[PDB]
RNA sequence: GGGAAGUCGGCUCCGUAACU
C-alpha cells in the first residue's frame, strides 16, 4: 500500500491506474477536447472516473473487459473479450455513427508464469488493442497504451512510427518504479485507406529478426605638459587669473621635496618617494569642475 | 446603471453577467474561446455541430 | 572488416539497449569507447546511432542526483543515463568547436553533429542540461556565417518557440540570447531577432505568468540597448518586433516605447529618411492594434505631432531618388512601400475610417500632387492608386478643392509650412493633374481617368 | 567661428582652461611659457634654470 | 420536480439518362 493507493481511497478513486492516467493527461490534455473513449481492459474503472471526470456531461463514454465492472455514471461499461467479433459489433452499435477520439489501454495478464510469456502476452494484448484502435478512431485521434519493456517493444513501437505521426514513450512517476510497465502515447493518426495485414498480424510483427621624413619631437612632449591632477589645474588656474606671477609660482615651488634625486636611483626606491612626497594644496570648485570637463571624453 | 428588458420580462439592468456560459465552460469542461483572428479548431466544429436538420 | 564488425556491435549495442536498456550499463560505457574510437567512418556511425538511443530511453521526468534489490538496480542504471548522456554533451560540444571544411564526400564531424544536435534539442527540452545543448546553439549561431546549419539551428530553434507549452526551454533559449549579445557587441544577422518573433508565449498560471514576466522585462531591454545602440539593419527588426508585442506591457512602460521612438525622430532630425520611415510604419502599426484602438480610451496614442512630422518631410522624400532598393508590416527596406504603409495609414485609419479632419486631406492631397511631380514611375502608380480610394471614400470633402467655386478665399496658400492645418489648401486648385497626363500616357495616364472618373461618380 | 568651437570642443588645447578672459571675450589660453612653468613646479626637478 | 410570471411556445440529398 503506497501513497498513490492511500490517495485513492481519499478521493473515491477505485486503484492506482487512475493517477497515472490524470498526470499523463497533464502532460498532454487529450481528454479535455473529445468526446469519444474506447476504454479496453478497464478494470476495475479508474480509468472510467478519469474519463468520467474530464470531458462533457454530453459525451460517450465505453469501456470493455473481460471482467464485470460495477457501473459507473455517464460510463457505458460492457462485458466481452476485445478479440472477438460480437465485442466490435457491441461497440459499432454503441458508437454507431460516431468515431472514438481516444482509444485508452490498461492491459494487463495475470502476472508470476514466466517473465518472458507474460511480456510477450502483455506485448500482444497492447497489438489486440492496436487493430481495434485503427478502425474506431477518428482522424487526429489518440492511442495510449501501457506495455512491458521487453524484446518486442521495438516492435510495437515501429508499428506505432508507421500508423502514427507523433509517438511518446513515457514512465509516469505515479507508477511502480519495480514495474517494468511503460506507457506509449500516439496523436496524429494519418487515416490509411489500406492497413497491411503483416502489420495487424502478432506471428507476423513479432518474428525475430536474423622624400621627406624628418619628424620633431612635440607629440611625446606635449602630454608631459598636459595637466592631469586637479591640483596642478588650480595652480593653472591661479596663474591664468591675476593673483600669482612667476616669481610667486617659482616660489611656491620651493618646498621641502626639493633638491632631491630622481634619475640614478632604482624604480622601488623612486617608486617610494613618488608616493610619499605628494604636498597638500588647496583645491577650488571652479577646477574640479574644468578638470571633470577635461576628463570627460567621448 | 442602463435598463433594458430582459427575456423574462423583468427590467434587468443591462451589463448583466448571470453565469451561464462559466456553467456552460466547465458543463463540458471547454478551454479558453478563439480570439478574433485564431483558426477554428477542427474538434470544437464537430463537438457542436448542427443536427440532421429537423428541429 | 573493421567498419562492419564496427557496425555489428553498433546493431548489437542498439538493439539491447532499446529492447530492455535496464540491463546493460555497460553497453553504454562500450558504446562511449567505440564512439571514442577516432575512425571517421566510425565515428560518424557511431553519433548518429545512440543519437536515436537517447531520443528512446530518456524518461519524461526529471531525475534528481543520487547524492548521500530492484529499487537499487533502477538508480544505477539512472546514474548510468545521466553520465552517459552527460558524457555526449562535451563530445558534442568539441565536435560543434572543431573545423568544418574538409573533402566534398560527405561532411565529416561538422553537419552531421549538427543535425544530431538539432534533432536531439528537438526532444531534449523537458530534461536536463538543454543549456549545453543550448550553449552549441549559441556559439554557432555566433560565428556569423550564413550556412545550411545555421538555418538548421535557425528552424530548430524557432520548432521550440511554436512547440514548448511550458516555455521553460524557450526561456533559456532567450537568456542565452541576451547573454550572447552583452558578452557580444550587436552583431547578430538579426535572425535571432526574428527568433523572438516566432515565440509562441508572447503571443499553472502563476508559474506561467511568472515565466511570461520574466520573459517579457529581459528580452525588450534587449531591443532597449539595441536603440541605443543605433544598428540599422537590427531597427528594422526591433521595430517589426516591437510593433508585435507592444500591448502586452504595463500602460506607462508602453506609452514610454513612444516617448522613446519621438526621441529617435528628435535624433534623425539632428539613411535618416529610411530610419524616419521605419519608424513611421512602427508607430503606425501600435495605433494599429485592436486592443490599442480599444485603449484609445485607455491610453492616449496620438498621431498628430508624427502627421505633422510626415507633412514636412513630404518635400524632403520627393528630392530623394533612394525610394526604390533591393507578409511583414515594418521590416519592409524600400520606402516606396513604406511611405504607402504611411500616407495609406494617414489618409484611409482601418478604424474611423470616415472620421478624418479637412485640413489634413485637403493638404496631404495636394502635397501629394507635389509628389507626383518628383518620384520615379513604380511609385507613382501605387501613389496615384492610393488615391482614387482616398477621394472614392471621402469624396466632396477634398472635391473642393479640384473646383473652382468650392474654393475658399481667406488668404494666399503658403507650400511650406510647419503645421498641417498651417497651409489653406481650399484656396488653390489643383492643376498637377493636368500636368501628369504630360506624364508618360499609357501607365500614370490611366489611374488619372480612373481618379476622375471616381470623381465624377460622387 | 563655430567650427573652430566644434574642433575645440572635440580636441581642447593644451593651454585650454575653460576660463573666460578678464580682458578680451574670448577664453584665455596659457602661453607655452606658462605652461612649461607649471609642469616644473608640478614636477619639481628643475624649478629655476642655469 | 411543480405551480406562478413574461413571451412570438405548445393547437433538401443520393442513384440513373441526354447537355456543357
Amino acid at each position: 500500500l503506497d501513497k498513490w493507493y492511500k490517495l485513492a481511497k481519499e478521493k473515491g478513486y477505485r486503484a492506482r491506474a487512475a493517477f497515472k492516467l490524470i498526470q499523463l493527461n497533464k502532460k498532454y490534455g487529450f481528454l479535455e477536447k473529445a468526446k469519444v473513449v474506447l476504454d479496453l481492459c478497464a478494470a476495475p474503472g479508474s480509468w472510467c472516473q478519469v474519463c468520467a471526470e474530464t470531458m462533457p456531461k454530453d459525451s460517450l463514454i465505453i469501456g470493455v473487459d473481460l471482467a464485470p465492472i460495477k457501473p459507473i455514471p455517464k460510463v457505458i461499461t460492457f462485458q466481452s473479450d476485445i478479440t472477438t467479433e460480437k465485442c466490435r459489433a457491441t461497440i459499432r452499435s454503441h458508437l454507431k455513427t460516431w468515431k472514438a477520439d481516444v482509444v485508452l489501454h490498461d492491459g494487463a495478464p495475470n502476472v508470476g508464469t514466466a517473465w518472458v510469456q507474460d511480456s510477450y502476452n502483455q506485448a500482444e494484448l497492447a497489438l489486440h488493442s492496436l487493430k481495434l484502435a485503427t478502425e474506431f478512431l477518428i482522424e487526429g485521434g489518440t492511442f495510449v497504451t501501457k506495455v512491458f519493456r521487453s524484446k518486442d517493444y521495438n516492435k510495437l513501437l515501429w508499428v506505432c512510427n508507421q500508423l502514427f505521426t507523433k509517438v511518446e514513450a513515457t514512465k509516469p512517476p505515479s507508477s511502480r518504479n519495480v514495474s517494468a510497465e511503460i506507457f506509449v502515447v500516439c496523436r496524429g493518426f494519418k487515416a490509411p485507406k489500406r492497413i497491411d495485414p503483416r502489420l495487424l498480424d502478432p506471428r507476423s510483427i513479432f518474428e525475430d529478426l536474423a622624400w621627406e621624413e624628418k619628424e620633431k619631437k612635440s607629440k611625446d612632449g606635449r602630454p608631459n605638459i598636459d595637466i592631469i591632477t586637479a591640483e596642478a589645474m588650480t595652480l593653472a588656474h591661479q596663474l591664468a587669473t591675476g593673483e600669482k606671477t612667476k616669481a610667486d609660482l617659482i616660489d611656491e615651488g620651493y618646498n621641502k621635496y626639493a633638491f632631491k634625486q630622481k634619475e640614478g636611483l632604482p624604480d622601488w626606491f623612486l617608486e617610494d618617494e613618488a608616493k610619499h612626497d605628494k604636498p597638500i594644496k588647496p583645491i577650488t570648485k571652479e577646477a574640479a569642475q574644468a578638470i571633470k570637463e577635461k576628463l570627460r571624453a567621448l | 446603471v442602463k435598463m433594458i428588458r430582459g427575456e423574462s420580462g423583468v427590467k434587468i439592468a443591462a451589463s448583466f453577467k448571470s453565469g451561464r456560459f462559466e456553467k456552460w465552460r466547465q458543463q463540458h469542461r471547454l478551454g479558453r474561446l478563439p480570439q478574433v483572428g485564431e483558426m477554428e479548431k477542427a474538434n470544437l466544429v464537430r463537438n457542436f455541430s448542427l443536427p440532421s436538420g429537423p428541429r | 572488416e573493421q567498419i562492419r564488425q564496427a557496425q555489428e556491435e553498433l546493431a548489437k549495442i542498439a538493439t539491447q539497449l532499446n529492447e530492455n536498456p535496464e540491463e546493460y550499463p555497460g553497453h553504454f560505457k562500450a558504446l562511449a569507447r567505440i564512439g571514442e574510437t577516432p575512425i571517421l567512418a566510425i565515428q560518424k556511425l557511431c553519433i548518429v546511432t545512440q543519437m536515436a538511443v537517447y531520443k528512446d530511453v530518456i524518461p519524461g521526468y526529471r531525475i534528481r542526483p543520487l547524492g548521500e534489490k530492484e529499487v537499487k538496480r533502477l538508480r544505477t542504471y539512472e546514474q548510468a543515463l545521466v553520465a552517459g548522456y552527460h558524457g555526449y554533451l562535451k563530445t558534442l560540444a568539441t565536435y560543434a568547436a572543431s573545423s568544418i571544411p574538409e573533402d566534398r564526400k560527405g561532411e565529416p564531424i561538422s553537419s552531421i553533429a549538427f543535425t544530431c544536435a538539432c534533432e536531439l534539442v528537438n526532444a531534449v527540452p523537458h530534461f536536463n542540461f538543454r543549456g549545453d545543448l543550448l550553449r552549441i546553439l549559441v556559439k554557432k549561431l555566433s560565428t556569423r556565417k550564413i550556412d545550411r546549419d545555421f538555418v538548421k539551428c535557425r528552424e530548430a530553434l524557432e520548432k521550440l518557440f511554436q512547440d514548448d507549452e511550458e516555455g521553460n526551454a524557450s526561456q533559456e533559449a532567450v537568456s542565452l540570447l541576451s547573454k550572447m549579445m552583452k558578452a557580444r557587441e550587436y552583431r547578430v544577422d538579426e535572425s535571432v531577432l526574428n527568433l523572438f518573433l516566432h515565440l509562441r508565449l508572447l503571443s499553472s498560471h502563476e508559474e506561467r505568468e511568472r515565466i511570461q514576466s520574466e520573459i517579457l522585462k529581459m528580452v525588450f531591454a534587449t531591443y532597449f540597448r539595441i536603440l541605443k545602440a543605433r544598428v540599422p539593419h537590427l531597427m528594422g527588426a526591433v521595430l517589426e518586433g516591437l510593433a508585435k508585442y507592444a500591448h502586452l506591457i504595463n500602460q506607462d512602460f508602453f506609452g514610454d516605447l513612444l516617448e522613446a521612438l519621438k526621441d529617435l525622430i528628435r535624433d534623425t532630425d539632428r539613411d535618416t529618411s529610411r530610419e524616419s520611415l521605419l519608424c513611421t510604419v512602427t508607430a503606425f502599426a501600435l495605433l494599429e492594434g485592436q486592443d490599442a484602438h480599444n485603449a484609445r480610451s485607455d491610453l492616449h496614442l496620438d498621431l498628430s505631432f508624427f502627421i505633422t512630422n510626415l507633412y514636412r518631410s513630404l518635400l524632403s522624400l520627393s528630392l530623394n531618388p533612394d525610394l526604390e532598393l533591393g507578409n511583414n508590416k515594418i521590416n519592409l527596406q524600400t520606402t516606396t512601400v513604406l511611405l504607402l504603409r504611411c500616407l495609406t495609414s494617414v489618409l484611409l485609419p482601418p478604424w474611423n475610417i470616415r472620421s478624418v479632419p479637412p485640413i489634413r486631406l485637403a493638404a496631404f492631397c495636394k502635397q501629394l500632387m507635389t509628389l507626383a511631380l518628383q518620384v520615379p514611375e513604380k511609385s507613382s502608380q501605387a501613389i496615384l492608386g492610393l488615391l482614387q480610394d482616398v477621394v472614392h471614400t471621402h469624396g466632396r470633402k477634398v472635391a473642393a478643392l479640384w473646383n473652382t467655386e468650392e474654393r475658399k478665399g481667406d488668404g494666399t496658400y503658403k507650400p511650406l509650412s510647419e503645421t498641417v492645418e498651417g497651409s489653406n489648401p481650399f484656396t488653390t486648385t489643383i492643376w498637377e493633374g493636368e500636368l501628369l497626363r504630360k506624364h508618360y500616357c499609357p501607365k500614370v495616364r490611366e489611374g488619372l481617368k480612373a481618379m476622375e472618373k471616381e470623381l465624377r461618380s460622387i | 567661428d563655430a567650427l573652430q568651437n566644434l574642433l575645440d570642443s572635440i580636441e581642447v588645447p593644451e593651454g585650454w582652461t575653460g576660463l573666460t578672459d578678464p580682458n578680451t571675450g574670448k577664453p584665455l589660453n596659457l602661453s607655452r611659457d606658462e605652461l612649461e612653468l607649471i609642469r616644473k613646479v608640478q614636477q619639481g626637478l628643475i624649478p629655476d634654470d642655469v
